[PDB]
């Protein structure tokens, strides 16, 4: 009951007893032909942007407020999916993400794992503006608070928040997975490409915002380790540019 | 500048000798916007519209 | 049946109230205007927001009320005033006087009407290169964050149609705007902060919701 | 600071001739649009 | 679509506006008119000018607003007041005085209007011994160089309709005018240099265009 | 009588009146499917490697020995197939070379273009060894010279013996073209893949060398340009790399 799964030259093994949420119900595809047949011809990679690229793992601990990543940009220095970030001009994707936990039975804990579409963030100063480094930091992950943050150009990251303006219990109307220590420690989402324009350029906007928020706090006791790992792994779908020619 | 009212602005010109790898000219394409596409017929079209897009034939 | 997106949406309100005179010593007293976008009335802001895209046709009506100025001379016997309202497009031309030659371009769209008639109306379509508007953008314009510029939609402008030397008169105009044939895509939790400016979503830390007595409080039944 | 296109022209080898001819010379270049333009929004024009 | 000639030439503007008395000194105060050409609207002008031939009927809406002049006299009660707006073809008879006998001849169409009520409108169908109108005329009236007598199109008059010894009133006429069921031939390139006066093509000598910093500037990529 | 070509975002004009050589006989093509079945996956980019690259132009003079170019790493620097080079560990690719000249009909000259596999050159040292720099510089050219040259660790490049010890009057045997100013200026020759292996890898191996060399030098009289360019262009065609998932 476990299966193996390799894209390219890369393989990962997951449980086949896996749940996966297919995020509006949308698998990801091209689009389609003719949207604007004549002098706008695409072109597609599928070399090794359909491949598995595994970031760094996080370390949860006992109070640990949460993190969050930004799509693209979080990829613009893997490989050749980065790569074809700088060629091109315009282009367009969607992903599927693996989240997976090391945790033992004598464990206990409880995490959301949520996409979320244009997640526009509001500064620690009410008549501020928000810094370009403080909403990413590429392939590493921004941090949450627990409290109420100060300080120019950064975002407010009060984890009750989420940094948008709203209840942080509410987020569940955005594709969105459990991980209870209790069941399972793995979670499977399929996002497609969602924009208002069928291709845009990859480098000033963001299209998605993954987040990963504890909601029961971790727990262990007397000679367990005192962290638990999760580890985040990104395969784009249905890659799409500019033709150059 | 000189030359904007004479028929010298709508001659590239192209010199005598050995220069194999130098420039002879170049421009970016936006009609409606820049000035050397802004008077002509495309341009004078395009800038009665405010929103447009298509393809063009150098 | 009341809860259909149309139902919930298409709905009237007035979203500016401004005053223009015949005669100062200001020169921007002299017209109204008004830039299109839903973000300066909270209560439609906050039941736009519950989506991330939207499309729609606006109508808007104007109503239009005058007064001749305390100052001082009375005894007049006037006919009754007119008034001009302009519509500009996204790349359009803008007045900076009432004098200017934008008033007369051919492809601004402008109403005339005087007053006692019924209060004029007019329709704007869906004006966007895009596919739809955004009440969100993680972006960059180009450098301000949140702000894109395919959100676009226009002004609009108003101004007496009188000749040379008119007689002093203040008027008021309040516009009534109403969104029609809408779609919406990819819902949101709803806006818990009370909102600080216009154009970001800037917000002071507010609490999940109120207190109780205890875990266990229930009130006594009646 | 456009976001545009742009198009450059480059001397591959240098102009030769034989004795007797013009020493210097010049090129045109014609602009149009082709069959699937589109336009909307008529508005004033900012030239008169 | 929206280039089609329809969408572009049928459009409605103000081209003139004028101020006309019920009692005065001058004599030429008391009545306002106007000769119907497209010259002298600077952006109508440059739209029509893109085409040799022209073909088209007209439509004519007027804004009328009264007022009491600030002479001296108050406590007054009025009816409202009456309107006479007449339409002269080509080969009619032109008024001089508001008393004239030109005013009630029976080939010369005429409204008449009272204010509080709709503005009122005329439609005039396409007027020439020739078949098309032109823009554009190289040649001589039989002597003024590029004026030919086909081009005629009428004349507009307007005037108070009271009794004998009338109070004191000021109007003001707004008229607008639009071209409709339009055809046209032989396309011309757009003017490129300002216009001088309404009669001729004269002009001062124009760059062609602006200039840069060099042929190869191209400007830093964002 | 002029065509016009577009491959990806380029354009280019020739004349449709051309002459092709298609080097043996053989047109380049992919290695079909199951030399390596099982473990040997290879993928195609066809993004932007099918597209026209433009090298400079150089400057052809009355005393012009001649130039030559190393494939690939001529395109080590050239975009996508450039980034290519770098990410995959073996690969392989044919070409269509254009070379093209602008001169008058006061000028004269003939040059011979001829493209050359596995082009071994010799030392200026009889017992010396040669550079790295010395057999290739990327996009620059390289000079063959009109006497014989010394230093060391540099290739012997007398013209008449070609770098490679044998009569250059007979280079005629590989896939060649002339190109005689007084009846035609161009010259197309379409390279494919050639190797005793079916893969390689493409920096320490240098498939073929393209080599230009007037045989009859530059004539004119007096006042006409006292120079001719020379240009060249070249697509990559059908390439094709090891799979990475």
């Amino acid at each position: 009951r476990v299966r193996s799964i390799t894209l390219g030259n890369s393989t990962i093994t997951t449980q086949e007893s896996a749940n996966v949420v297919v995020a509006y119900g949308r698998w990801p595809e091209y689009l389609k032909d003719n949207e604007a047949t004549a002098e706008d011809q695409p072109t597609q990679p599928d070399v090794a942007t359909c491949r598995f690229y595994t970031l760094e793992s996080v370390t949860w601990e006992r109070d640990s407020p949460g993190w969050w990543w930004k799509f693209p940009d979080a990829l613009k220095d893997m490989g050749l999916f980065g790569q074809n970030m700088y060629y091109h001009y315009l282009g367009r994707a969607g992903y599927t993400i693996h989240v997976q936990c090391n945790a033992s039975k004598f464990h206990q804990g409880c995490l959301m794992v949520v996409c979320v579409p244009e997640a526009e963030m509001g500064c620690s100063q009410v008549d501020g503006t928000v810094n370009e480094h403080s909403l990413s930091e590429g392939e590493t992950a921004k941090k949450f608070a627990s409290t109420s943050t100060n300080g120019t150009n950064t975002v407010q990251s009060i984890v009750t928040n989420a940094g948008m303006g709203v209840g942080v219990g509410n987020l569940t109307i955005f594709p969105h997975q459990w991980i209870n220590l209790r069941t399972n420690n793995c979670a499977t989402i399929v996002m497609p490409y969602i924009n208002n324009v069928p291709m845009d350029n990859m480098f000033r906007h963001h299209n998605f915002t993954l987040m990963i928020i504890p909601f029961v706090p971790l727990d262990y006791s007397s000679d367990s380790s005192t962290y638990v790992p999760i580890t985040v792994t990104v395969a784009p779908m249905c890659a799409e540019y500019n033709g150059l020619r | 500048e000189g030359k904007l009212d004479t028929m010298e602005i709508y001659r590239i010109p192209v010199q005598s000798g050995n220069h194999q790898s130098s420039q002879v000219f170049g421009f970016q394409v936006q009609p409606g916007l820049d000035n050397v596409f802004k008077h002509t017929l495309l341009g004078e079209i395009l800038n009665y519209y405010a929103h447009w897009s298509g393809s063009i034939k150098l | 049946s009341e809860s259909s997106i149309e139902n919930f949406l298409c709905r009237s309100a007035c979203v500016y109230m401004g005053e223009y005179h015949t005669t100062n010593t200001d020169t921007s007293k002299l017209f109204a205007s008004w830039t299109i976008n839903a973000r300066r009335m909270v209560q439609m802001r906050r039941k736009l927001e519950l989506f991330t895209y939207v499309r729609f046709d606006m109508e808007v009506t104007f109503v239009i009320t005058s007064k001749q100025d305390q100052g001082t001379q009375l005894g007049q016997d006037m006919p009754p005033l007119t008034h001009q309202i302009m519509y500009i497009p996204p790349g359009g031309p803008i007045p900076k006087s009432v004098t200017d030659y934008t008033w007369q371009t051919s492809t601004n769209p402008s109403i005339f009407w005087t007053e006692g008639n019924a209060p004029p109306r007019m329709s704007i379509p869906f004006i966007s290169i895009g596919n739809a508007y955004s009440n969100f953008y993680d972006g960059w314009s180009h450098g301000v964050y949140g702000y894109n510029t395919l959100n676009h939609m226009g002004q609009i402008y108003v101004r007496h149609v009188n000749g040379s030397s008119p007689l002093p008169m203040t008027s008021t105009v309040r516009m009534y705007f109403k969104p029609k044939h809408v779609k919406v895509w990819v819902p949101r939790p709803p806006r818990l902060c009370q909102y600080k400016n216009a154009s970001t979503v800037n917000f002071t830390p507010t609490n999940i919701t109120e207190k109780r007595q205890s875990i266990n409080y229930i009130p006594e039944t009646v | 600071y456009t976001s545009a296109g742009n198009v450059t022209c480059w001397y591959q080898t240098g102009i030769v001739v034989p004795a007797g001819t013009p020493t210097s010379c010049s090129i045109m270049c014609f602009v149009s649009a082709c069959n699937d333009f589109s336009v909307r929004l008529l508005k004033d024009t900012p030239f008169i």
